[PDB]
């Protein structure tokens, strides 16, 4: 069931000259994240922190330390350019975990391998009043 | 022997001082 | 961690999904509709709470909405 | 020819390395501070550090001070230097409270600039900092009183 | 009189202000040529002021410890020229244009860019329904009545 | 880490993640033993957490509360009080 | 290759046809409006050229049209205050005798009784005294009669009409194109050349001939009727010849190089003419002469058609260093297929020149009977000061502007632009540093002297007189600067100005023209407020410049675009993350600065240099030296300064200057109705404006263009505008009234 791609270190990263925009001390001791794509060609990107940077011919593999600077880089990458990426997250254990494409298809493709999450059979406009579930932990929307 | 003479600095300079210690040390970390 | 539900309500447009900073919805199958196809949120502990995905539904009332709630570090897009 | 470069030559840190933040003096001497004498028990560091910080909060509390006219300035300013330096160390001794525990590691880092094992700074523990604000308050008060003792004390000449 | 007020007329302070205020005029007449271009125009609004204090004084306003013509509004009949008179023409106006506007916003509102005619208005037809704002009383009137002024169904 | 072209190690997080001590001596005491022994001989008493907070606290707060209860006039004015006879107010007085 | 004049024959037809239909371009809003949102927008994006489309060679050929109808918008202003000056004016009159007259040139219908504002000016003539300093500049270049002011304003009129004729031709019937545009080096070699060098000659030209025998033959006494008219003294040179005997050699010691046969009218004065308390003509025509062969020489380095000059590209991609890499190799291909890097770089330079200008005005005086009419000159100071804040700020929006939307790496490199986008935060963090400590150690003094003054302790005070904080520097310069001529300025007898030193008051008509002015602590601590207030609002600007495309918050900032409300209550809270919402607070705080800047002029004005000579030569000034004691402490300017000088200005009422309180009052108003836009949300207000609809619809009264509240970015728009709009006013009314009374 699509056994995701593992990271595979060696990998070059794009040249660049060096920024105030990259790590800090939270991807020192809670996490960061990691993206990669293939490439057909040595070209220049804008980076999503800093200035410009050049992606070499072949493996690129980035070091962010936000998700969402990560999906900006790989929506610029999809789109701009024609080519696959894939992210993952790193702990200071040493561990990864792979984030997106999950299920190897993009999230915008129905896939029939996915289960519905926080998926209510009803219009917005019939929830509860909140004094039904007052002193109670649980919220109107949360049913 | 003036009583405002002494109230006055502990309650305007001691007190603030061990109170807002003591909130610090009791908000600024985990049980 | 913010709660983002979906209601059935939604014509599985999927303009919000292409809309999220974070990937937190998806597309999944069903059948109460002419696409067949639904919202689902199964990664909210991603979400920023950009409620970018409220601006692109097109429905009326909306059909994908945001609760902000408890605040991470993940929640508050906090480099440092 | 480039000055600047990536930190380590990592492009992806956010820092740079630059003149100011990396040339071989400036490093030299950074390095030659009692802060970053790693290797260094923390008691004597925060003895040089009290007593020079001690020494420095003299000067301008006395001459700046409202009773700089008076012929009690000296007293006057050394005393309130005390009550600063006081201060300072009740910051030092909170803070050290608040950000560490006994039975927990060194939170410094334990690798060097060139990739190699270290032992973790011990300064950045709890009895370690306790050691460390001790020397800190003791070498303060030890140096306001010095600067204290040298003027007004003393005649010797300045200005 | 009515609230302590006195006839501006017979009252001394009214007067006072008159006189105070024609003196200055006067004074700026003086240091120019006696039949000047700005000399003439001076003596102009001296004559317009005198005219103006005879006019109030004539119409029987009511003037307090300042000598200022105050103005009643409770009703009484003695004062209506003052409020209510000027009221009733007011509402006639104002009842005029809401009209005619009313009229105009219906007459459009049938096309399918009604937009289109609000943001460049039909001068035609808005002078066709300009004038009907004359009769918008009985109009009004008989519009409440046959129940058609307020829209049902809201 | 550091092959040429890769930054990027599973092996060693610390060297990705930039941890390093840009600036630690890693020297020996710079102190000569016979001064160090005479410091952390003296200088002990005082490096007990909750023993060095109370002890400063309590003591400057003696400190000052007998520097200003017993300060001289020629200190503050305000202890030394009013030289001159009082007006009157506008009224009263 | 070669440079040619390159156009296109009617691109776009003159018709009515767009103009029945509101927003043409754009394709949304040509169809039609379905709420009140619609017709904000089609106001907001009128002159956004580069966005109705993406071809460069149509935005340029918009450009060069709009700059055209500008001109002539200038063009009938200029004839407007010309033909008021020959028609409703006092000029003649002013022109007899200068400093018993007052200026004025317009007069009021007499309708409400606002007749009251034609006050007496004098000269047999009421109306409202203007403070444009018009009439100085009428007498400085020798106009004496209003003939010669009713052909000035006709001249303007046909100039108008030739400038929108031209608009129209270059845009409907011969538009140039794209090469045409892009030719930088020929356009600079003749705006430097032609515009500036060829401009300046002719008007020292003008001086030699016209305002030079003129103003002499109205300085010796003269009455202004009995002068000859300017073209005698071209027609008969023996006129000329009196006032100025080397006019009799004529022209062969331009030839033999016996140039100082010339020394008559061609001098190196400095200082001010005693008579009329401006600076010496016999000086200006000198310095239009040296600026004109300068600019003419300077119009001669770019490279055009003849393989002479300098080609730009060159010059930029020779200049790089061994810490900036490959700096300004593809500026050249930047600064030519982008307008807004242009327009903010010559926004920024207009800023600083007009700043310029307002301060050189105010010390040396370049017009006769100016300098002692102080409420021209106070006024004159502060509009430039206004303008030249507003056109900075400007630059900050645009330099923004062209980040977002025309910056782009993968074909438009530059080396420069890279690093500083590299290193943003360091930049950022270190003015915030400068901030902060400027903040601290300018009004923090302020406070310190407050309290101390308030708790009995003037001694602790930072003064002249307890703590002094002298500007040794500044005394420093300015003391060399007094000490310049004949020491290291040789061909001076004066210094260039009174405000260095050397004693030397002059003064016009019992009042002071210029003297002396001295520097203490409160010049210190005011400079040092001046520095901080300029360098928050540069660190808010240049926070939204560097910061425009991405940040560390929200990753992706130029697809939002340029301007946007927010991205959501995400991450915290993301309200007003754009550019253009960076340069609405720099207007807040270049208000601010300029404020303040204008304050300190007009005390400091008032308190040591403006005031009255006397016969002893005792000066009694407007303030008696108040503003060294007492600008000292928030207190003083509250109560010396605002209370003090607010006074006249209140008693305005019942006179002559009766507009000028109820302008003071009016922007009270305004300002504080800017408030409601900005501090509340459009949110409230959609709400509110659902329930006044309702109440429409209940009758059938309700429109069909939907009402909607405005946009975030329009409420904030509103906001900010209404506040300058109300403080500016206020300023100007309270300038106006108070030195009109006192001046
Ligand atoms: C002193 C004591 C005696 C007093 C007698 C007073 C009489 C009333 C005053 C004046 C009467 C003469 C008016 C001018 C002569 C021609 C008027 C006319 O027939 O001009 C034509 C119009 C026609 O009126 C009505 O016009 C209505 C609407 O038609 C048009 O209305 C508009 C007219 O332009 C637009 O064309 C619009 O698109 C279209 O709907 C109705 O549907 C009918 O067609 C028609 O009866 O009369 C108009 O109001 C023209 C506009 C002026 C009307 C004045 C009314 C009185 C005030
Ligand atoms: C709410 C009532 C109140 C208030 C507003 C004040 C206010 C003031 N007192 Mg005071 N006082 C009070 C009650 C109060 N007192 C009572 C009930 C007593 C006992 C009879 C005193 C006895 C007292 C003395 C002897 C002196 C003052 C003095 C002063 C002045 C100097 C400030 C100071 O030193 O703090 C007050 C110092 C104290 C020792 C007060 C302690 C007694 C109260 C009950 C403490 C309450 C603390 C409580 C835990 C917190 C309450 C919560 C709330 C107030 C925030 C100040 C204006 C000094 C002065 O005269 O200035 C010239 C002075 O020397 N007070
Ligand atoms: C057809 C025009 C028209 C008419 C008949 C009315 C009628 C009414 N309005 Mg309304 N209004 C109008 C236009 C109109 N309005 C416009 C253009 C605005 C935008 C400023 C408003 C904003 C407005 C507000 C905020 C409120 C009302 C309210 C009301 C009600 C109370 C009266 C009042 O206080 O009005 C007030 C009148 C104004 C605020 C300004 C009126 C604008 C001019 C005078 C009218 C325009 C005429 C039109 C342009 C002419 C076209 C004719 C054609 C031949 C070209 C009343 C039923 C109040 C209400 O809710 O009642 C409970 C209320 O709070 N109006
Ligand atoms: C920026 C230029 C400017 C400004 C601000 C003013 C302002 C003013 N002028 Mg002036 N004027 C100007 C340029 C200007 N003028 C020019 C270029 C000329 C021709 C050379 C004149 C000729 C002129 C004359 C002869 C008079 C004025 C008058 C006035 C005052 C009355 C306003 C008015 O027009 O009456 C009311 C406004 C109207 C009746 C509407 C104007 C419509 C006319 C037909 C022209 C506009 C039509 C437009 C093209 C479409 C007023 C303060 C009058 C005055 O000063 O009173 C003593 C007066 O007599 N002006
Ligand atoms: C000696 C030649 C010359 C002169 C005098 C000027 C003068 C001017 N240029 Mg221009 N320009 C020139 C050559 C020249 N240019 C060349 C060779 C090029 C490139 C091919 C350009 C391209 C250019 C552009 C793109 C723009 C200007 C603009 C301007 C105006 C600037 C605004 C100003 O300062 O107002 C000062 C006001 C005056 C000096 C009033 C007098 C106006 C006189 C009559 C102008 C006549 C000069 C003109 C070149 C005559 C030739 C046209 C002829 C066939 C009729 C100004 C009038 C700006 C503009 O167009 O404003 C509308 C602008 O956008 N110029
Ligand atoms: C563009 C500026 C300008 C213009 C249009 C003129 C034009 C003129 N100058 Mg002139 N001049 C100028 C600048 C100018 N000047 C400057 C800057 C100086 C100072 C160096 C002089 C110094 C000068 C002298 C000394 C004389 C003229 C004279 C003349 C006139 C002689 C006619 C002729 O033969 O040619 C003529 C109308 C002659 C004259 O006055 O004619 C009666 C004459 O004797 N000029
Ligand atoms: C040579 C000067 C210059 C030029 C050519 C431009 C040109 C441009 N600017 Mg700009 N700008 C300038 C100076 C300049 N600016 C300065 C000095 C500032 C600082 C305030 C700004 C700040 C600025 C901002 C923030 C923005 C622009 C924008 C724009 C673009 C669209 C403008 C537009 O159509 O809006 C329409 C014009 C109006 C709606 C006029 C508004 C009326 C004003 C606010 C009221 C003035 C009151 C009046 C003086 C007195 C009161 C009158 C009343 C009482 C009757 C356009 C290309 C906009 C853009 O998006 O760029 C792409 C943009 O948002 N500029
Ligand atoms: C650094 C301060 C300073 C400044 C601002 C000036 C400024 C000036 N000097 Mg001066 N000078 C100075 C120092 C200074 N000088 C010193 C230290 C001496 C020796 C004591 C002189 C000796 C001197 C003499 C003899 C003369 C001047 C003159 C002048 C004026 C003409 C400038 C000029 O010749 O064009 C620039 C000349 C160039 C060749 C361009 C080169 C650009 C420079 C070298 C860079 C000018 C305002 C002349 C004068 O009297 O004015 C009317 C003149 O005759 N100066
Ligand atoms: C002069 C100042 C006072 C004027 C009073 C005028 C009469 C007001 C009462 C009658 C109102 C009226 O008939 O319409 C009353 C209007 C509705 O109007 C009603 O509409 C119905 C359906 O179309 C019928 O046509 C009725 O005849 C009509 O009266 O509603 C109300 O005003 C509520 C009051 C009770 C009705
Ligand atoms: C008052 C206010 C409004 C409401 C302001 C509005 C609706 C503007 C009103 C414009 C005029 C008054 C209405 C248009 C009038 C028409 C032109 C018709 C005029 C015809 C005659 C009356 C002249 C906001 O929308 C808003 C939004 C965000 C922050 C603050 C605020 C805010 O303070
Ligand atoms: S709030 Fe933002 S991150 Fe969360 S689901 Fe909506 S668009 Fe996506
Ligand atoms: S935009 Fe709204 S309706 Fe469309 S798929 Fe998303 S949640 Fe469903």
């Amino acid at each position: 069931g699509f056994t995701p791609p593992e990271l595979d270190p060696n990998t070059p990263s794009p040249i660049f000259g060096g920024s105030t925009g990259g790590l800090l001390r939270k991807a020192q001791v809670e996490e960061f994240y990691v993206i990669t794509w293939e490439s057909p060609k040595e070209q220049i990107f804008e980076m999503p922190t800093g200035g410009a940077a050049i992606m070499r011919e072949g493996p690129n593999l980035l070091k962010l330390a936000r998700k969402e600077q990560c999906l900006a880089l790989g929506t610029r990458l999809r789109s701009k350019y024609k080519i696959k990426y894939q992210f993952y997250r790193v702990f200071p254990s040493g561990e990864v975990q792979y984030l997106h494409p999950k299920d190897g298809v993009y999230p915008e493709k129905v896939n029939p391998g996915r289960q519905g999450v926080g998926v209510n059979f009803r219009s917005i406009g019939k929830n509860v009043s909140p004094i039904e579930v007052k002193f109670t932990g649980k919220q109107p929307y949360d049913l | 022997i003036n009583l405002p003479s002494l109230f006055v600095p502990l309650v305007g300079l001691l007190f603030p001082a061990v109170a807002m210690a003591s909130l610090f040390l009791h908000v600024e970390k985990r049980l | 961690s913010h709660s983002v539900k979906i209601y059935d309500t939604c014509i599985g447009c999927t303009q919000c999904v292409r809309a999220c900073p974070t990937d937190v919805l998806e597309m999944i199958p069903w059948g109460g509709c002419k696409a067949k196809q639904i919202a689902s949120a199964p990664r909210t502990e991603d979400c920023v709470g950009c409620k970018r995905c409220e601006s692109a539904c097109p429905t009326d009332f909306l059909s994908v909405r945001v609760y902000l709630w408890h605040e991470t570090t993940r929640s508050m897009g906090l480099a440092y | 020819y480039q000055v600047v470069q990536p930190i380590n030559g990592d492009p992806f840190i956010g820092s740079l390395e630059t003149p100011v933040t990396s040339s071989p003096l400036v490093a030299w001497y950074l390095s030659n501070l009692p802060g970053y004498r790693t290797a260094v028990n923390p008691l004597l560091r925060g003895i040089e550090v009290g007593l020079a910080h001690g020494f420095l909060l003299v000067g301008p509390f006395v001459k700046a001070g409202p009773l700089r006219n008076t012929e009690i300035a000296g007293q006057a300013g050394s005393l309130a230097a005390g009550g600063l330096v006081v201060i300072l160390s009740i910051c030092l001794t909170i803070y050290g409270i608040s950000s560490f525990n006994e039975g927990d590691p060194s939170t410094a880092p334990s690798l060097t600039l060139t990739g190699r094992k270290k032992q973790p700074d011990q300064l950045q523990t709890a009895d370690g900092w306790a050691k460390f604000t001790g020397g800190f308050f003791f070498g303060g008060i030890s140096g306001v009183t010095w600067a204290f003792f040298l003027l007004y004390v003393l005649d010797l000449p300045y200005f | 009189d009515i609230a302590g007020l006195t006839p501006c007329k017979d009252s001394k302070q009214f007067a006072k202000r008159e006189k105070q205020s024609i003196k200055k005029l006067e004074s700026s007449l003086k240091l120019y040529a006696p039949d000047s271009a700005p000399a003439l125009a001076i003596n102009a609004t001296i004559e317009k002021t005198k005219r103006r204090f005879d006019n109030y004084g004539k119409q029987g306003l009511l003037c307090g410890a300042d000598g200022l013509p105050h103005l009643i509004v409770s009703g009484d009949q003695r004062h209506w020229g003052e409020f209510i008179t000027p009221g009733i023409l007011f509402l006639y106006i104002a009842g005029w244009i809401g009209w005619v506007g009313r009229s105009y916003l219906i007459a459009i509102r049938d096309d399918k860019k009604p937009t289109q005619k609000e943001i460049i208005i039909d001068v035609p037809l808005a002078t066709g329904l300009v004038f009907r704002g004359f009769s918008w009383p009985i109009a009004a009137y008989r519009e409440l009545l046959n129940g058609e002024l307020v829209a049902k169904d809201v | 880490y550091g092959d040429k072209s890769v930054y990027f190690d599973l092996e060693d997080l610390g060297n990705t993640t930039g941890q390093w001590d840009l600036y630690g001596s890693d020297a020996p005491s710079p102190y000569n033993s016979l001064q160090s022994k005479f410091f952390e001989t003296f200088a002990a008493p005082f490096t007990k957490r909750g023993l060095l907070l109370k002890f400063l606290i309590l003591g400057g707060g003696s400190t000052l509360a007998y520097f200003s209860a017993t300060a001289s006039g020629d200190i503050l004015p305000i202890k030394k009080g009013p030289q001159l006879p009082p007006q009157l107010g506008p009224r009263l007085g | 290759p070669e440079v040619k004049i390159l156009v296109d024959r009617d691109p776009i037809k003159t018709s009515f046809e767009q103009w029945a239909k509101p927003g043409h371009f754009s394709r949304t809003i040509a169809k039609g409006p379905d709420t009140t949102t619609w017709i904000w927008n089609l106001h907001a994006d009128a002159h956004d050229f580069d966005s109705h489309t993406s071809d460069l060679e149509e935005i340029s050929r918009k450009v060069f049209s709009a700059h055209f109808g500008q001109l002539s918008i200038i063009f009938l202003w200029l004839s407007g205050m010309y033909f008021h000056g020959a028609r409703f004016s006092n000029y003649e009159a002013w022109l007899n005798d200068p400093t018993h007259i007052r200026p004025s040139a317009q007069v009021v219908w007499p309708i409400v009784g606002q007749e009251i504002l034609n006050g007496d000016v004098g000269g047999g003539f009421r109306g409202i005294q203007i403070t444009s300093g018009f009439f100085q500049i009428w007498r400085a270049s020798g106009i004496t009669s209003e003939l010669q002011l009713y052909c000035t304003a006709i001249g303007a009129l046909v100039f108008a009409a030739l400038m929108l004729f031209a608009g129209w031709f270059h845009y409907h019937k011969a538009a140039p194109k794209l090469v045409w545009f892009q030719d930088v080096e020929s356009m600079l070699n003749h705006h430097l050349a032609g515009l500036l060098g060829l401009g300046s000659l002719s008007w020292a030209g003008h001086q030699v001939h016209v305002s030079l025998p003129i103003n002499q033959f109205l300085n010796a006494g003269v009455d202004p009727k009995e002068i000859p008219l300017p073209h005698e003294f071209i027609l008969n040179r023996d006129l000329l010849a009196q006032l100025y005997p080397s006019f009799a050699e004529g022209a062969t010691p331009f030839f033999t190089l016996n140039w100082s046969k010339y020394a008559d009218f061609l001098t190196f004065r400095g200082g001010l003419d005693p008579l009329t308390g401006g600076l010496w003509l016999t000086d200006i025509a000198h310095h239009h002469l040296a600026i004109a062969i300068l600019f003419l020489i300077a119009g001669h380095m770019y490279r055009t058609n003849w393989g002479i000059g300098h080609g730009i590209k060159d010059i930029l991609e020779a200049h790089k260093g061994p810490f900036t890499g490959q700096g300004h190799k593809g500026l050249y291909e930047i600064l030519t297929t982008s307008w807004h890097a242009q327009l903010s770089i010559n926004l920024a330079m207009l800023g600083s020149l007009t700043i310029i200008v307002a301060h050189h005005m105010y010390a040396m005086p370049p017009y006769p009977y100016l300098a002692t009419d102080y409420g021209t000159q106070l006024s004159l100071f502060t509009h430039h000061m206004w303008i030249g804040g507003f056109l900075i700020v400007g630059a900050a929006a645009h330099a923004a502007i062209f980040m977002v939307r025309d910056y782009d790496p993968t074909t438009r490199y530059n080396d420069l632009l890279d690093r500083v986008l590299r290193h943003r935060d360091a930049i950022i963090s270190h003015l915030n540093w400068v901030c902060i400590f400027l903040g601290f150690h300018s009004f923090g003094l302020y406070i310190h002297n407050d309290t101390m003054s308030a708790l009995g302790r003037p001694q602790d005070m930072f003064s002249d007189t307890a703590i002094q904080l002298q500007p040794v520097f500044a005394q420093w310069i300015q003391n060399t600067h007094a000490l310049a001529p004949g020491t290291t300025a040789p061909g001076a007898t004066t210094s260039t100005s009174l405000t260095w030193g050397g004693g030397d008051l002059v003064s016009v008509g019992g009042k002071v023209a210029l003297l002396p002015i001295p520097l203490g602590t409160a010049d210190f601590l005011v400079h040092h407020i001046h520095a901080f207030t300029i360098h928050v609002t540069v660190l808010i600007l240049l926070k939204g410049v560097l910061f425009a495309r991405s940040s560390r918050l929200i990753p992706d900032k130029a697809n939002l675009g340029f301007r946007f409300p927010c991205d959501g209550p995400g991450r915290g809270g993301t309200c007003q993350v754009s550019a253009w919402d960076h340069v609405f607070l720099g207007l807040f705080w270049m208000y601010n600065a300029i404020s303040v800047v204008i304050f300190h002029f007009s005390w400091k004005m008032q308190s040591d240099v403006w005031g009255s000579i006397n016969d002893q030569g005792v000066v009694t000034h407007i303030t008696g030296g108040n503003f060294a004691q007492s600008s000292i402490t928030i207190n003083g300017w509250l109560r010396d300064f605002l209370w003090a000088q607010a006074s006249q200005v209140i008693q305005s009422y019942g006179s002559s200057l009766s507009a000028y309180g109820l302008f003071f009052l009016g922007a009270h108003f305004v300002w504080a109705f800017s408030l409601m836009f900005l501090f509340s949300g459009r949110g409230y207000w959609q709400e509110l404006i659902e329930s006044i609809v309702w109440a429409h619809n209940k009758l059938k009264v309700a429109p069909a263009t939907q009402p909607r509240a405005l946009s975030i970015v329009q409420g904030r728009a509103v906001g900010v505008t209404h506040y300058l709009l109300g403080g500016i006013a206020t300023t100007w009314a309270f300038f106006l009234a108070r030195i009109i009374a006192v001046g």
